[PDB]
């Protein structure tokens, strides 16, 4: 049986930017 | 999506272009998106897209991944996690 | 993540660092994250992080975990349930 | 066999367990 | 979980124990959970514990369920639909 | 590489019942 | 679900029946559904039953899919990318 | 091998396609 487990994480990053125009 | 600096990336094993979920503890939304590299030294966590709409500059976000195995190799599994302070400042 | 003590994880087959779903009874709220363990025998469900805007304290709440397998195997599989009453008292 | 269809079932649950504490600061 | 007549669950190759998606037309709320058989006949569909939070009587819903499989399978596979008039009376 | 697909479902169902309380 | 023109399936290399995921930067809601093809050169993008909840005729949307694969093999993998602009015109 | 650690990835995406048509009563 085939489990889902955490591989990794960033704890408690700040958000730097964010906009909605992305185009990648 | 969410573009990550690249040393970010690389502490929690997370790769470019896989799955990642994203928890906001300032504002409590959860989604998941894919991820992508930022400059290595940046600092960057960069919320593009429709992405956008679930959190803000300044916000404190967890970014997560997740694998799959067969149990026998999941009960020993150990996760990679970074840890930050002051201003993405990797401890 | 959500702190579960360990006689818990064990009676639902749950592993730490595994995924897992909570649906929250009191007020509909549905999340996932992932499950790490408490010390055995404190009856802990803690609620860390951002997790904590989905569930208060006294909230009752259903955590399951989800696996892949094969369409046979799957048709004669058996979860993993426990169930609780009281002060997370395990019923037998 | 190879390439067979893969089921996403319940492996288990915890069914109505309250939760105890609630913290939005935790650092692990 | 969601309680499906026996007879649904046939149709769509759904089983018990499942994850399913459940998607409401009425109300646009999505979720998801697992399947539970109810009796067959009965036309049951039956949103239990939590679920009620994102249903109620009479909401008209889809219930579906995926499996993965190699792209090479994935190319020509066939989902099981199951359509329903009047009172879940499945034609 | 493996794809999520469909695998069934059923179209247009009603709700016939709906409670909170249920143990199983 | 969503029915989208063949050649855009072809493009993004998403299949008929594939999970995919809508993300909608016009209203910020985010779903998951499968892919229905629609007729080649239709341009269509259709957003059906329970989901028209959520999209609108006129919104900007991003369709995804997810596959897995090991380790190695993502690390050197290279998503299928199709932009668009104007009258659902991908570009070249 | 057997037990290898699996990832999701980005298959492919349609990058701001515009909604053509919006239709609740679908009936397939």
């Amino acid at each position: 049986m085939i489990r889902t487990m955490l591989q990794g994480k960033l704890h408690r990053v700040k958000v730097t930017h964010a906009d909605l125009h992305y185009e990648g | 999506c969410c573009a990550i600096d690249q040393d970010f990336l690389d502490a929690a094993g997370i790769l470019e272009n896989e799955a990642i979920d994203i928890w906001n503890v300032t504002n409590g939304k959860r989604f998941s998106t894919y991820a992508i590299a930022a400059e290595r030294g940046s600092r960057i966590i960069s919320v593009n897209g429709a992405a956008a709409h679930c959190a803000s500059v300044g916000d404190i976000v967890i970014i997560a991944s997740f694998v799959t195995m067969p149990d026998e190799e999941a009960r020993t599994w150990r996760p990679n996690v970074a840890y930050f302070e002051g201003d993405n400042e990797m401890k």
